[PDB]
RNA sequence: CGGGAAACCAAAGUCUUUGGGUUCCGGGGGGAGUAUGGUUGCAAAGCUGAAACUUAAAGGAAUUGACGGAAGGGCACCACCAGGAGUGGAGCCUGCGGCUUAAUUUGACCAACACGGGAAACCUCACCCGGCCCGGACACGGACAGGAUUGACAGAUUGAUAGCUCUUUCUCGAUUCUGUGGGUGGUGGUGCAUGGCCGUUCUUAGUUGGUGGAGCGAUUUGUCUGGUUAAUUCCGAUAACGAACGAGACUCUGGCAUGCUAACUAGUUACGCGACCCCCGAGCGGUCGGCGUCCCCCAACUUCUUAGAGGGACAAGUGGCGUUCAGCCACCCGAGAUUGAGCAAUAACAGGUCUGUGAUGCCCUUAGAUGUCGGGGCUGCACGCGCGCUACACUGACUGGCUCAGCGUGUGCCUACCCUACGCCGGCAGGCGCGGGUAACCCGUUGAACCCCAUUCGUGAUGGGGAUCGGGGAUUGCAAUUAUUCCCCAUGAACGAGGAAUUCCCAGUAAGUGCGGGUCAUAAGCUUGCGUUGAUUAAGUCCCUGCCCUUUGUACACACCGCCCG
RNA sequence: CCUUUAACGAGGAUCCAUUGGAGGGCAAGUCUGGUCGCAGCAGCCGCGGUAAUUCCAGCUCCAAUAGCGUAUAUUAAAGUU
């Protein structure tokens, strides 16, 4: 935001910087195809498969995801076509992650 | 103020090995008492304290910074 | 609280004050701050009679769930005489300490002495 | 009258004490006046009229707040007008962001940003990299007097002269070590678990209960139509009456004493003077007069200086004006009813502070330690912003000469340290020898700057400006490199009055100018106080920005930075 | 089968009472451990974002009781036909 008020009661901030599950199973890296509106997303996995994105509680107003860029995602233990998601990162630790060699070597930010 | 991080070392305190007690007084007849090296030479020390048999060195260990004679 | 308050209060009020106040500010009945003013008579907050006539005091104590505050503010009274302590005028609206007398019967005549 | 949820209504009255006659019509909010079939119409459409599915609110009246590009009053140089000086432009200092880095520690975003006393060499220090130490209480068990255990030379190793480690072999003697249980430390986390403190709403005039009155109640009256004040300040009105907090009163400071009190740790005057000095003036040089110093007392005094007790100013008097009330304006006397500060209500803020606190909850960590030594960093730059400092010259610079001040402070303290006169040496920084000061006593009759008086320069990026940069000399310290500070010579940049914007100020005030205190081993371009020189402009207003009171409107109450539609 | 009668047949450990609930409506925990807007609970109102009186468990307590819970039709509550 530009300023304003009112944005201080409550928690700031900010991530004092950190640090890095993955994957686990079930529990992987995507990248954002869309932004749809309401509050759901989409988003297609890394490894092929498509999927439709879901948000998470905590995160809804507390963290944007612009379009475009890696975001860790949960996997619906049932469910295939909609996933949900979980605990995104940063594209300069989507970038160490990329040059460690963990994710695929496909897409560019 | 974060934790530490491993070692590849780490060695605290030497045992200060486990040696046989006395046997710095030698007997082979009695009421004689056959002593090998010199008791300790100075003032401070009690002179009732040996002193070491470290040749090429000769040092009282009750002394901890003088009297260090090396022949 | 409420009735260790009022105890405390009414024997400040009975052994000569104007007023008295205790205040408790802390925690209690959940883990959000609220503040409890109990309060009679006559104050004072400002000019200089504030460091003659009343007399303020602060003290902690602790619970098993953080700190809690104490304060107590008491007003002295004497204004007729002694110790003298505290000076006899009369601190936040200064009196006009009044003698009354009044009479005359007054006639004529000489006497002598 | 009576009724009604209330607004209101002689009807919307005569209703749980329910019945005069009769017609039409309603059943949470949407879906929807849509779907469908019927009917009427040239057309446009009218009338008649569902369900599936969805949802816990939609809606009415009234009250209290907040808000209004609503209305009426009042108020502020953190608002404006009238103006003064600047900032934004340039160079430099410093704080903040971003970037870099092994680390570039961290809080804070009007009410952060020369702020955390935060001007960091080490220390500080929370950060990063190496090394060492235990200062792990206490309990229980184990070990154990040919013994638990302690320390160390040299050599090797090591930044290291840490027995840290290893080689080597003496030394210490129940204090311990080892295991388990349990503690302890932490500038570790959480100011959205808290105490306390501080800031802010808010420098305005606001605030509350008792008893009575008015309402089903939330609430309201008291706390006001009007006049008046800087002010909920008074006058007056009056279903309210009598009170409380803030305002004021109060404290400190300035301005008025030839009145009072009393002074070799304060002065003045008077001689006594004797001494020096020049006739400089009458006279002769003496004396009389003039210049300061020594001499001064058992002299005289307290005007000046010092600090105590008191007095003085009240809208007091006069003239206007006002209800003739409360007050307001002018004038005399004179110090005019305001010299400047301190103290300051109710209620609130998810404001700041766990890095002031042996204040504190909970969580974490605790021997390979978040508890100690050595080194590095907080100063690293293609950039953005803030507070300031110095400048752009002639109302000046430069070199001589003259002449005036105040608030303070000072070794005997923290652990090793003060302020300096005088003598000597050096261009200077400085060195060295002696002496005083517990301080109205010594430094210091604080012999300060701007200013004042006389030379030189001449409209020239000049001799204005002093950035950048080379070499050399001193001082502090254990250590000065990324230059601690200071001095000398040389080098000589931007800058020739500054866009869009914006800050602050009304009388010893603005501006110019120096000084003391704070931090301090060495060192203010900062902050806090003090003197000196000393204007122009206003005596107003609600236009902008904002605040107080009333009235009004509201789909707002997380309160317009609101709510809400396709 | 029932009633009637021999003989065996009770020391609480077993000759074993369960079904729901404990934030409010509504009788009973601001107890302890785990989870941390996840998993779940919740007729309704609402609980969970690391200090959960509502979740998952333990203990304790409450209601009814040889019965108690849940779904659906329907009446009373409804002067909301």
């Amino acid at each position: 935001k530009g300023g304003k008020n009112r944005r201080r009661g409550k928690n700031e901030n900010e991530s004092e910087k950190r640090e890095l599950v993955f994957k686990e199973d079930g529990q992987e890296y995507a990248q954002v195809i869309k932004m749809l509106g309401n509050g759901r997303l989409e988003a297609m996995c890394f490894d092929g498969v498509k999927r439709l994105c879901h948000i998470r509680g905590k995160l809804r107003k507390k963290v944007w995801i612009n379009t475009s860029d890696i975001i860790l995602v949960g996997l619906r233990d049932y469910q295939d076509n909609k996933a949900d998601v979980i605990l995104k990162y940063n594209a300069d630790e989507a970038r160490s992650l990329k040059a460690y060699g963990e994710l695929p070597e496909h897409a560019k930010i | 103020k974060k934790s530490y991080t491993t070692p590849k070392k780490n060695k605290h305190k030497r045992k200060k090995v486990k040696l046989a007690v006395l046997k710095y007084y030698k007997v082979d007849e009695n009421g004689k008492i056959s002593r090998l090296r010199r008791e300790c030479p100075s003032d401070e020390c009690g002179a009732g304290v040996f002193m070491a048999s470290h040749f090429d060195r000769h040092y009282c260990g009750k002394c901890c910074l003088t009297y260090c004679f090396n022949k | 609280v409420r009735r260790a308050c009022y105890g405390v209060l009414r024997f400040i009020m009975e052994s000569g004050a104007k007023g008295c106040e205790v205040v408790v500010s802390g925690k209690l009945r959940g883990q959000r701050a609220k503040s409890m003013k109990f309060v009679d008579g006559l104050m004072i907050h400002s000019g200089d009679p504030v460091n003659y006539y009343v007399d303020t005091a602060v003290r902690h104590v602790l619970l098993r769930q953080g700190v809690l505050g104490i304060k107590v503010k008491i007003m002295l009274p004497w204004d007729p005489s002694g110790k003298i302590g505290p000076k006899k005028p009369l601190p936040d609206h200064v009196s006009i300490v009044e003698p009354k007398d009044e009479i005359l019967p007054t006639t004529p005549i000489s006497e002598q002495k």
